[PDB]
């Protein structure tokens, strides 16, 4: 339905941001078990929305997605991550 | 810290690190290039 | 094949390349290749 190109709909998929990551001294990151032990139902939920914009009517447009989360409290347009070095 | 204080296993692994050693990325939420796909691609991506 | 759509005429048209193979049986829009794996 977003594909349509109706800029008023939004959908919203649950639990595919990890906030939670661990930045090891290896070349394979991960999220950290220990701050959210369930590991599929502590990731938070993120709604993504199609930005299009006026210059073969779908190809008459420039168009790019946007990102926000779920229920966010800096302006929904910030994702912020934390992230463990070593 | 506070946060995670009635969980043991968080502070121990946060107090595992120094304070000059965890950041946060403030990821824009909007991207940062145009999705370019060929409108077949896109008609197929629909259909599917 | 090169194939055009209109939206400085060179630069007027978005366009996309399209892959056929030599003599198709099946709609030649596909591509069908046979990997082994192991």
């Amino acid at each position: 339905q977003l594909l349509e190109g109706r800029p008023d709909q939004s959908v919203v998929i649950p639990h595919l941001f990890p906030k939670y990551i661990r930045a090891p001294n290896g070349p394979e990151a991960n999220p950290v078990k220990q701050l959210q032990p369930d590991e599929e139902e502590d990731y938070l939920g993120v709604r993504i929305q199609l930005r299009r914009e006026q210059v073969t009517k779908a190809s008459d447009f420039l168009e790019w997605w946007v990102i926000e989360l779920q229920d966010c409290k800096a302006d929904c347009n910030l994702l912020p991550m934390v992230i463990f070095s070593d | 810290s506070q946060q995670f204080d009635p969980y043991p296993l968080a502070m121990q692994f946060i107090s595992q690190y120094s304070p000059e050693d965890i950041v946060t990325a403030q990821i824009e939420g909007s991207s940062g290039a145009l999705w370019r796909i060929s409108p077949p691609s896109r008609a197929q991506m629909k259909q599917e």
